[PDB]
C-alpha cells in the first residue's frame, strides 16, 4: 500500500572453483563417487515445525 | 666445394649458362645434335639465336681471367679471416688496381699459381679446425716445460696424469690451451664455460700425488674433465687423487644414466597426466 516496489533486471549464478590439479581432482572425484563416501548432511534446526 | 674459393669465384663471375668459350664442348654437342637428352633442341631456335652460337663456336672469343683470378684470391682472404667481409670489395678493387699497374706474363702466371695456393690454404685451415690440435699441443707442451718432470712422491700417478692431459687436447678438437699473463688455462670448447687454471691446479696437486676439504674447486674441475680420459690403472686406487678419479668416473657414468632416466620419467609423466610444473621438480629430486 505504501508504494514500495522491487523489480528484477537480471540474476546471474556465480560459482568459485578451487583450481585443483587434474590428477588430484580426478582422484577425489573417483573417491567421492563410491557409495561409502556419500556426503551426508544435516539441517541445523532439525525439527518439524508446527 | 661450397667452401672452395675458386668454385665460389665461378659462382660470382662466370655465367650460369652455356657459353661457347667456357663450355665449348658442351655447346658443340648441342650444335652438332649429339646430345643424349633433347638432341633436336638446337634446330628449333631462330636464326638470331642459332647462327650467333655457330659463329662463337668455329672462332671463339677470348676473355680476361684477371677478374676471375683475383676474385678467387679475395674470396679466400675473406674465408681464412684475413680480411673482413665488409673489406671484400675494398681489397678486390685494390688488388685489381695492382695487377693492372703491374700486368705482365709473369704476374698472370703468378696469379695462376696463387689461386691454386689459396685452394690449398683454405682446405689446410679447415682440416686444422676439425683436427684442432696444432694451437693446443704447442701451448700445452710449453706449459709442461714449466712444471717439473719429477715429483717427490707418486711419480707413477703424475706421468700418467700429464699423459692423459695430452689426451684431452688431442681427442677434443674444440678444446684449447693458451696463456694470459702468468698462468695457463684450458677451455673445454670454443666460447664455452668450464675453464680450468692449469698453473693453479698443478701448484695444488703438487704435494698430493702419494697421500693415500683441501682441494681448490678448479682442481676438482680439472679432475672432472680428465676423468673420461683416465683408466683405472692410470692412477692408483688408494691414492686420494686416484680415489677421486674413479669417483668422478662413476659420477659421469651416473649422470649419463640419470640423463636417460630423466628422458623416460618425464615422457611417461605427461601421458599419464600430471602437473607439468611438478613433473619436472619431483624427477630431479629423485635423480639428484
Amino acid at each position: 500500500v505504501d508504494g514500495a516496489s522491487i523489480k528484477f533486471d537480471s540474476i546471474c549464478l556465480y560459482a568459485t572453483f578451487f583450481p585443483m590439479a587434474h590428477n588430484t581432482a580426478s582422484t577425489l572425484e573417483a573417491m567421492l563417487r563410491n557409495d561409502t563416501n556419500d556426503q551426508s548432511f544435516n539441517d541445523y534446526l532439525s525439527a518439524a515445525n508446527m | 666445394d661450397a667452401t672452395d674459393p675458386a668454385v665460389r669465384a665461378a659462382l660470382q663471375s662466370q655465367p650460369s649458362g652455356l657459353n661457347s668459350t667456357d663450355d665449348w664442348r658442351q655447346v658443340m654437342d648441342r650444335i652438332m645434335s649429339l646430345t643424349a637428352r633433347n638432341p633436336d633442341a638446337f634446330r628449333q631456335q631462330p636464326q638470331a639465336n642459332r647462327l650467333s652460337a655457330i659463329l662463337e663456336a668455329v672462332v671463339p672469343a677470348r676473355a680476361n681471367p684477371t677478374h676471375e683470378k683475383v676474385l678467387a684470391i679475395v674470396n679466400a682472404l675473406a674465408e681464412n679471416r684475413a680480411i673482413r667481409p665488409d673489406e671484400a670489395g675494398l681489397v678486390y678493387d685494390a688488388l685489381l688496381q695492382r695487377v693492372a699497374r703491374y700486368n705482365s706474363g709473369n704476374v698472370q702466371t703468378n696469379l695462376d699459381r696463387l689461386v691454386g695456393d689459396v685452394r690449398e690454404a683454405v682446405a689446410q685451415r679447415e682440416r686444422a679446425q676439425q683436427q684442432g690440435n696444432l694451437g693446443s699441443m704447442v701451448a700445452l707442451n710449453a706449459f709442461l716445460s714449466t712444471q717439473p718432470a719429477n715429483v717427490p712422491r707418486g711419480q707413477e700417478d703424475y706421468t700418467n696424469f700429464v699423459s692423459a692431459l695430452r689426451l684431452m687436447v688431442t681427442e677434443t678438437p674444440q678444446s684449447e690451451v693458451y696463456q694470459s699473463g702468468p698462468d695457463y688455462f684450458f677451455q673445454t670448447s670454443r666460447q664455452g664455460l668450464q675453464t680450468v687454471n692449469l698453473s693453479q691446479a698443478f701448484k695444488n696437486l703438487q704435494g698430493l700425488w702419494g697421500v693415500r676439504s683441501l682441494l681448490t674447486p678448479n682442481s676438482r674441475l680439472l679432475l672432472l674433465l680428465i676423468a673420461p680420459f683416465t683408466d683405472s690403472g692410470s692412477v692408483s686406487r688408494d691414492t686420494y687423487l686416484g680415489h677421486l678419479l674413479t669417483l668422478y668416473r662413476e659420477a659421469i657414468g651416473q649422470a649419463h644414466v640419470d640423463e636417460h632416466t630423466f628422458q623416460e620419467i618425464t615422457s611417461v609423466s605427461r601421458a599419464l597426466g600430471q602437473e607439468d610444473t611438478g613433473s619436472l621438480e619431483a624427477t630431479l629430486n629423485y635423480l639428484l
